[PDB]
């Protein structure tokens, strides 16, 4: 970024109002800036994963914990909800989540 | 987690063909010939390893969840290889009280009795390790003594004894004609109980499977160890939806629930194509996505013979189309909308479609191709010509009068065999109801 800095003022030197050297300057800059940021994304805090994970959640593609979480649920939720099934309902969540076999290897 | 499966593998081939089915399961899972994990990521939640085939020690040398019972040979020959720590010395029971089945169901059947306990002992171990228990596999033979008689006493007795769950069996048939007249007995007092206590019955018919044997592999000095590898390619393929669950479209525990018309109608035939290499050349036989699906349609590789590859004019109760390899699924649907018009099976007054397919991938644990494969496995009405076989080889049989001494002793058989006369009668009236099934009175008001 520092170095970025630097090379805008080299612009500004010997300013001519040359856009296009600009352009690539702040073009190269950004190529690299996405590039570098989808390590950080992808890499750091998992979003390949995370999108995958999105499809499995929410249009529900993760058939195996859904079974478990309707097994454990069903008697709950036929009666009528109140404060405390939420927590029920949580724990089952939790349960399902061990049932459905995902774990941190890596 | 996805419903525990316990094998039970009774005879020479059970035993046989289930330690083939390990090697093929431990190498698709990244895990060592003792279980052992690969050390680097090999598994990071990729896929899950199947708890139903096997039991985790706290050492993670992953163990198969398996009863072998048989003799001494198929048991020493694991136990000399380094598949030992990938067995289990207790779960293996070898009888020293048998004293020779004599290729007699009667004599397999009454050791089984004998030696109930310590029996029932292995597989409740191996019960009260379980979350929530699926269900049986049962490995054997039919027209054994011991493949025969053992295994339909266990049956009865699992029926009995858990009635909540499910029994498979997958069993070697003999032939639609017969050169051993004594094969009908054992196969018919086998039968009452394979027809009652199980929920499924795969076929595998011997005469079939040594067609792709003797064609395939084309090797001279073939024998069953050698035909055995091909019934574990086929049995391996039918488990790929529990095993990979991570197919979420694909889930076993539904999928048999869904497909399973009621047990009357339950004894199913596979077919497979290409075929994998096991005793001879690599498969470099490549195609494409419509060639596969051609094939599919093809029950002219016969793997089976239960009267389905010799003809179809009744009609199919249910078709399971299983697909493993990845390939562009808008072809995929494409394709088999044209299926699902075209009606290749045959058809009854009131069931003209009943036909499924699942996609599953290839896992990479196995060097990459883009060669496609599958399995069908139905159900079909033209069965009852086995059972209509059957009853002529009794006939036959019962007409010579051969061996009655050891049945008259048995209460159930004093007025000579008994038990087979009753079943006579019973396999008529399930083979005429089948017929009705095919017709308008099906549904009739």
């Amino acid at each position: 970024e520092f170095s970025k800095k630097y090379h805008v003022l080299y612009q500004s030197n010997s300013y001519r109002g040359i856009s296009t050297n600009f352009f690539e300057i702040i073009n190269d800059q950004y190529s690299e800036i996405v590039n570098h940021t989808n390590q950080i994304l992808n890499q750091k805090f998992h979003y390949r994963d995370v999108v995958f994970a999105l499809k499995n959640i929410l249009l529900m593609g993760k058939s195996d914990f859904m079974d478990a979480l309707i097994e454990k649920a069903n008697d709950i939720l036929a009666t009528p909800s109140d404060s405390l099934p939420n927590y029920k309902l949580t724990r089952v969540l939790q349960e399902a989540v061990q049932l459905s076999s995902l774990r941190h290897l890596m | 987690m996805g419903g525990e499966i316990i094998t039970l593998q009774a005879g020479q081939c059970g035993n046989h063909v289930g330690k083939f089915l390990w090697s093929q399961l431990a190498k698709e899972h990244a895990i060592g010939t003792d279980g052992l994990s690969q050390l680097p990521d090999s598994s990071t939640e990729r896929d899950d390893d199947t708890k139903p085939f096997f039991r985790e020690n706290c050492r993670n040398k992953f163990t198969p969840r398996a009863i072998m019972m048989d003799s001494e040979p198929s048991v020493i020959a694991d136990v000399e290889n380094t598949f030992r720590g990938f067995f289990d010395p207790r779960n293996t029971w070898v009888a020293s009280d048998g004293a020779s089945a004599g290729n007699s169901w009667a004599n397999g059947y009454d050791i089984g009795t004998r030696n109930q306990d310590d029996i029932l002992n292995k597989i409740d171990k191996e019960i009260d390790s379980t979350d929530n228990f699926e269900g049986f596999q049962l490995l054997h033979s039919v027209a054994g003594g011991t493949g025969s008689g053992l295994g339909s006493n266990l049956l009865e007795a699992l029926c009995d004894r858990y009635p909540k769950k499910i029994l498979t069996t997958y069993s070697v048939f003999p032939a639609r004609s017969s050169e051993v007249v004594v094969q009908s007995y054992n196969t018919i007092l086998a039968l009452r109980r394979l027809i009652e206590d199980s929920d499924a019955t795969v076929v595998f018919d011997n005469a079939s499977l040594l067609n792709i044997s003797g064609k395939v592999f084309r090797n001279p000095n073939i024998d069953l160890q050698h035909t055995n590898q091909l019934i574990s390619t086929i049995i391996s393929s039918v488990t790929n939806s529990i095993r990979f669950p991570s197919y979420m479209y694909s889930s076993m525990s539904s999928i048999y629930s869904t497909l399973i018309p009621s047990p009357e109608l339950h004894f199913l035939s596979p077919s497979f194509t290409p075929f994998t290499s096991d005793y001879i050349h690599d498969d470099i036989a490549h195609k494409c996505h419509s060639s596969y699906d051609v094939m599919l349609d093809l029950l002219d590789p016969s793997n089976s013979l239960v009267s389905t590859a010799m003809n179809n004019p009744t009609y199919f109760n249910v078709y399971n189309t299983i697909i493993g390899n990845v390939e562009p699924r808008q072809i995929s649907r494409a394709m088999t909308k044209l299926q699902q018009r075209i009606k290749f099976p045959s058809w009854s007054s009131s069931a003209m479609h009943v036909n499924i397919g699942r996609r599953s991938p290839y896992l990479p644990l196995q060097p990459n191709e883009n060669e496609v494969s599958g399995m069908m496995l139905s159900n079909m009405s033209t069965v009852v010509n086995v059972f209509e076989n059957a009853c002529n080889t009794f006939d036959k049989v019962f007409a010579k009068g051969a061996f009655l001494n050891n049945y008259n002793v048995g209460d159930l058989f004093q007025s000579m065999q008994n038990v087979q006369d009753e079943f006579a009668e019973s396999r008529e009236v399930v083979q005429s109801l089948m017929e009705d099934y095919v017709a308008a009175e099906q549904d009739s008001y």
